[PDB]
């Protein structure tokens, strides 16, 4: 169905008074109070209608952000850091005194960064083969955040559009200094270079052992996503672009080798075996001995943004909100099923709230006579609607972060020697 | 002479030091009415003006103001 | 060939401090009232004799601080 | 805009007679200055007993601190698990030869008419 | 002996603070000589590139010049080593002001304890480490050959199976961020695994650059209380010298 | 039975109008608005018109126009704006006589006196006079003479809450004006 964006206030209200998990959302953002006053000082900034820009926002209870968003109806959210003040009223401070803490690690992935590798979809749009680009971005960042670092708690949560952000939520991470966050972020890059540089990986004759994993988990989707669906060898001007990555002095012998080829998988084989006799000629030559791989590292691999990480007190889009164009829910992401998630069949505003009225329809006639308070209804509406597996997928990492903290805590009483 | 109400360097730091905050203070004043017991002429009505706070002028009935005497002026 | 006022102020308050309590733990004496707390009733205070102005003391110008 | 600071004398505040969050303005004389965890501690002398404030200086460093003079704080009260109670200074402002009794005296003057005044209703 | 006691080595972490009482004219001196210093030790490393042998002797030569302590002798070094921790304690008390004089003061602090450290004997390096509250883990050769080839294979300064004769420290990962930062170091479950000198130098470094900044910024509640009329004209004049 | 309130034709005849009320912050925040015309409040039959505060200053905001601060009187918190007034047309000084360089050596010494007199940080003692008004449903005082007080004892402060209360006793609760008796 088309979104007609006329219709967005009223299933915006209908949404945030029904729908929106208020509950789970103070759980996450409580982490068990073990810190006093630490909701209290959480910064948030709402984007009213046509366009209007409040910051510096802090609520006092679960009921109060309740309200709030009832009252105002905000078209975006944002969650910023923890301040030694309460943001609303950060006058009453003297200057310089009023500094961010903390904030969780943040990542952001989009479509913008692969107009010039991608051809099967035009500027800003998104078809199903090119999410398997996403796919190997979450699944490279994933395994280096499990493996190389260690940190356990993470949640993907899907942009809305194009995007996937990732929510690293642990104890030790959230502490971190701006430093340390940048050195991470160079650590995750391998893409880089400006515009005008054509040729944007350049890998030595030592491999690291995260390059090395990277490549072999790319090897898997790199074939039927390149060869089969881009096609990225089908025209004179696919190979020619590819050409201006490989050694100047094989250049004639490619193009021939392509013009006798006849397929994508003909040509990769010929490239392949191109590479592989001239690697035995290589003598203090520019090109490396990987230029199959960095071929593969320049077309496969993801682009992080370091503006967005280094800061301390950046803000990025919250999960479960609702696009203002196309009108979808930032759902998070299963990691156990990344392969299946089709990001055109996430819920849109106007389909639940179909299914809201159908369900309340469906109570006029099957759940009646009953005095429940307004939490329990709307436990109910979420429960029934298309959003519960993506509550039950916020559940089950609250629930693993509640472990976390009682395995903490019983440590620390370990530590203690008092029981 | 000034008149800055009512029916040069030195005119400008005369009008400067009238209106700074060193002159508007708090002050202990020892005054004496200017009509003295003595004079007899009860003659007053009230008057009417147009006071105007909320850019709605409204008519008021108003006293005459009180004329007072210096005797002597202590800060405070 | 280095003084400063605090030091001075500290020492005096010291000595009459410790005079004070010794004389107040060796006499037996309750609380000492604050010397500018009015009070209709008999009240014991402790400080020291000074003079006013800078002539010889007399017996109409001595204050206790 | 903060909640009012509401005068109380220390040794109603060391009482625990203030319920959490209130915001307060007391009084007392200095006695110590922890730099590494800016921590300052007020005693107040009535009669023959005292009574300590512990105030944490976090938001008003940096500081001059002299030891053995009046001071008057102004925050919010907060309870802590093991250190008691501790008020978040946001102004703290050194005065001192201030005249107590008269502040003590002026201070049960304005709650003696705040109570006739409350009696009407 | 309280002389050889109170200045053992040549390197330090600058952590007792003096005790002693000093003249007027000697503290201005100190001053101004450290100041002198830090300014040739930026110039010097600006100029050339670190390392090589005509910045490293031009920086003993200035050193030795302005009368401080960097070698090391058996007899009569008392007086650098002392005159070095007074002139490093006022310069801190001196530049605690704003965020950019905090930063180039911890830059040439960081650039003169790594020349100091670089121009060092091994077991002078073991023993100053032993000196400091740094204490190091060493793997076992078990786990050694375990992971020798993600070892190698990341190469911090190690070519052709040259883990041999040597001992791996383990260290977290917020440690290490000079080797961490551009790929120098293997990193496994939160923990970097890192050669001798890569670890005693690059750790060392980052260890002094994190307590240093975290006293200066304890300092700098401390001048609020600074108002004496003597050492002002001097804290004024080498703010903005 | 609803208070009446008293005809805005006899409003000028109280002595209270046309003087600077001292009052509590609590009560500006609490009397009730007067029908007959906004912008004149009314204290037991008193139309007040202009008050007058003294408390600590607690929060400081700068705009491109006016000055915002948070008066705090120990009762309540109110916020005081004071408006910018325009250096334009600055006088331009010469070199003129002997006594004539005096007297302008003297005027900038006010003007740097007056100066120092108006600035204003969080923590200090402020001084507000003007009158009050609404905005966005939100009571302030537009500001129409205000300075810091140098108060380094705790005096004044001391003498103004023992002193208000003898005032209101004496004068705010009272029944009314003698309007033709």
């Amino acid at each position: 169905e088309t979104f007609d964006p006329t219709e967005l206030p009223e299933l915006l209200k209908l949404y945030y008074r029904r729908l929106f998990p208020y509950s789970q959302y103070y759980r996450w953002l409580n982490y068990g109070g073990v810190i006093k006053n630490y909701f209290q000082h959480r910064e948030f900034s709402f984007t009213l209608k046509d366009d209007i820009y409040i910051r510096y926002q802090s609520f006092n209870n679960q009921s109060d952000l309740e309200k709030e968003m009832q009252k105002m109806n905000p078209y975006k959210i944002d969650i910023g850091a923890v301040y030694s003040h309460r943001p609303n009223q950060h006058n009453t401070v003297k200057l310089g005194a009023f500094q961010a803490q903390e904030k969780e690690l943040v990542f952001d992935i989009d479509m913008t960064d692969y107009d010039d590798v991608r051809r099967c979809c035009s500027s800003a749009d998104i078809c199903p083969k090119c999410w398997t680009l996403m796919t190997m971005a979450i699944r490279i960042i994933d395994r280096a955040l499990k493996e190389d670092f260690g940190f356990k708690h993470r949640l993907w949560v899907y942009s809305g559009r194009r995007g996937v952000h990732c929510w690293v939520c642990d104890e030790s991470v959230r502490k971190l200094s701006s430093a340390v966050r940048s050195g991470i972020v160079e650590y995750l890059s391998l893409v880089k270079g400006g515009q005008d540089v054509k040729k944007k990986v350049h890998l030595s004759e030592k491999i690291h052992p995260f390059i090395r994993k990277s490549i072999n988990i790319i090897k898997k989707y790199f074939e039927e996503y390149a060869l089969v669906n881009q096609d990225i060898l089908e025209n004179k001007e696919s190979w020619d672009k590819i050409l201006a990555l490989v050694p100047e002095t094989i250049h004639d012998e490619l193009q021939q080798s392509f013009q006798k080829s006849h397929n994508s998988l003909q040509r990769w084989e010929h490239l392949k075996k191109v590479a592989s006799r001239y690697q035995n000629n290589i003598k203090n030559d520019k090109y490396g001995p990987w230029l199959e791989w960095e071929i593969m590292l320049q077309y496969c691999f993801p682009r992080l943004d370091i503006n967005v990480s280094k800061g301390i007190n950046h803000l990025l889009k919250s999960p479960f909100s609702v696009h203002p164009k196309t009108g979808r829910i930032s759902v998070p992401i299963d990691l156990q099923k990344v392969d299946q998630f089709d990001p055109f069949t996430v819920p849109t505003i106007s389909f639940i709230c179909r299914e809201l009225d159908a369900i309340s329809t469906n109570e006029e006639e099957k759940e009646e006579n009953e005095a429940e308070s307004d939490v329990k209804h709307r436990t109910r509406d979420y429960k029934k609607t298309s959003l519960a597996p993506y509550v039950k997928v916020f559940e089950h990492f609250l629930e693993n972060l509640d472990k976390s903290r009682k395995g903490e805590l019983l440590k620390k009483s370990d530590l203690q020697k008092d029981f | 002479v000034l008149q800055f109400a009512g029916p040069e360097p030195m005119t400008m730091f005369l009008w400067t030091l009238c209106t700074s905050p060193s002159v508007l203070r708090p002050i202990v004043l020892s005054f004496e009415l200017e009509r003295k017991p003595s004079k007899i002429v009860p003659l007053e009505p009230p008057r009417l003006q147009r006071f105007q706070c909320g850019e709605l002028p409204f008519l008021t009935h108003v006293n005459p103001r009180l004329r007072l005497s210096c005797l002597s002026i202590r800060e405070s | 060939m280095f003084q400063k006022l605090p030091d001075i102020r500290e020492v005096l308050t010291c000595k009459i401090e410790e005079l004070g309590s010794e004389l107040k733990e060796h006499y037996k004496i309750e609380a000492f009232t604050p010397l500018l707390a009015p009070a209709q009733e008999p009240v014991t205070l402790l400080g020291q004799i000074g003079c006013d102005s800078n002539g010889k003391l007399n017996n109409k110008s001595v204050i206790l601080e | 805009l903060p909640k009012p600071g509401t005068y109380y004398l220390p040794w109603e505040v060391s009482a625990g007679q203030v319920p959490d969050g209130s915001t307060l303005r007391t009084f007392g004389r200095l006695c110590l200055y922890d730099m590494i965890q800016s921590r300052v501690t007020l005693m107040a002398q009535h009669g023959s007993d005292q009574h300590q404030v512990l105030v944490c200086t976090k938001l008003v460093e940096p500081f001059h601190a002299q030891v053995g003079s009046l001071y008057i704080v102004l925050g919010e009260l907060q309870h802590q698990q093991d250190r008691g109670s501790v008020v978040k200074a946001r102004v703290l402002t050194c005065v001192e030869g201030m005249n107590l009794p008269l502040l003590e005296q002026a201070i049960r003057e304005q709650r003696l008419y705040k109570q006739e005044r409350g009696g009407s209703q | 002996d309280q002389r050889n006691a109170s200045y053992p080595h040549c390197l330090q972490f600058y952590l007792q603070p003096p005790s002693e009482n000093i003249s007027l004219i000697e503290f201005e001196n100190l001053a101004i000589d450290r100041v002198k210093l830090l300014k040739s030790v930026e110039n010097l490393g600006v100029s050339y590139v670190k390392g090589t042998e005509q910045y490293q002797s031009k920086l003993e030569s200035e050193l030795r010049k302005l009368k401080f302590s960097y070698r090391e002798n058996l007899e009569d070094e008392y007086e650098p080593r002392r005159r070095d921790h007074i002139s490093h304690f006022i310069l801190r008390l001196a530049y605690c002001q704003s965020e950019e004089l905090r930063r180039w003061f911890i830059q040439q602090e960081m650039d003169l304890l790594r020349f100091r450290f670089s121009i060092l004997p091994k077991d002078k390096i073991q023993d100053f480490l032993k000196d400091s509250q740094l204490q190091f883990e060493a793997i076992s050769d078990e786990e050694k050959t375990l992971r020798e080839q993600e070892i190698v294979a990341s190469s911090p300064s190690l070519s052709g199976l040259k883990l041999g004769f040597e001992s791996i420290y383990k260290i977290p990962f917020a440690d290490a961020l000079d080797l961490f930062r551009g790929r120098k170091v293997y990193l496994e479950d939160g923990f970097a695994y890192v050669p001798l000198k890569d670890i005693v130098a690059i750790i060392l470094n980052e260890f002094r650059a994190k307590l240093s900044k975290a006293l200066a910024l304890t300092a700098r509640s401390l001048p609020a209380v600074q108002s004496d009329e003597r050492l002002q004209p001097l804290l004024n004049h080498l703010s903005h010298s | 039975r609803c208070e009446e309130e008293t005809p805005s034709l006899l409003w000028g005849l109280d002595p209270v109008f046309l003087a600077f009320a001292k009052l509590y912050i609590r009560d500006i925040l609490d009397m009730k608005e007067s029908r007959q015309v906004p912008g004149v409040f009314l204290y037991n039959g008193h139309p007040i018109k202009q008050v007058d505060v003294l408390g600590t200053v607690i929060g400081v905001r700068e705009r491109d126009a006016f000055y915002s601060y948070g008066v705090d009187d120990s009762t309540g918190v109110i916020n005081c704006i004071c408006w910018k007034k325009l250096n334009t047309e600055s006088v331009s000084a010469a070199p003129s006589a002997a006594r004539e360089l005096s007297l302008t050596s003297q005027l900038k010494k006010l003007q740097e006196t007056i100066e120092q007199k108006t600035k204003i940080e969080i923590g200090d003692t402020i001084r507000v006079r003007g009158s009050i008004r609404t905005y966005r449903e939100e009571r302030e005082i537009h500001a129409t003479t205000y300075y810091k007080v140098d108060d380094p004892v705790w005096n004044i402060q001391i003498a103004r809450m023992l002193e208000l209360p003898t005032i209101y006793r004496k004068v705010y609760d009272q029944p009314f004006h003698s309007s033709a008796l």
